[PDB]
């Protein structure tokens, strides 16, 4: 009436919960790159010679 | 003067020389001076500009 060893298991199942990968879009930056410093339009000379 | 904003294609000297030439000065930043001692226009045109100087805390009065 006691507990005895039974037949060895024939296989093992290991369960884990996993989600999946999306598409590669690689959206690097809101406003991207190093935007260049640049000329103010027209500007004009702010200096003249004497005479 | 942020580092890494001006490349080989867009140079800093090109940019600021265009800025200067747009004000009536010359591209390369050289204006020609006179000698305040002899009164003659020096043969070489000088490189003049505006730069930001700091004054350090080490004075001959303390050393």
């Amino acid at each position: 009436g006691g507990l005895t060893c039974a037949s060895a298991p024939q296989g093992t199942l290991r369960i884990l919960e996993g989600p999946q990968q999306s598409l590669s879009g690689s959206p690097l930056q809101p406003i991207p790159a190093s935007p260049p410093p640049q000329i103010p339009p027209g500007l004009r000379p702010r200096f003249c010679a004497f005479g | 003067a942020t580092p890494f904003i001006f490349s080989e294609e867009n140079s800093a000297l090109e940019y600021f020389g265009e800025m200067l030439k747009a004000a009536g000065y010359n591209f390369y930043g050289t204006e020609r001076l006179y000698s305040g001692i002899s009164g003659l226009e020096l043969e070489a045109d000088i490189f003049i500009g505006v730069v930001y100087y700091q004054r350090l805390r080490h004075m001959v009065s303390d050393k």
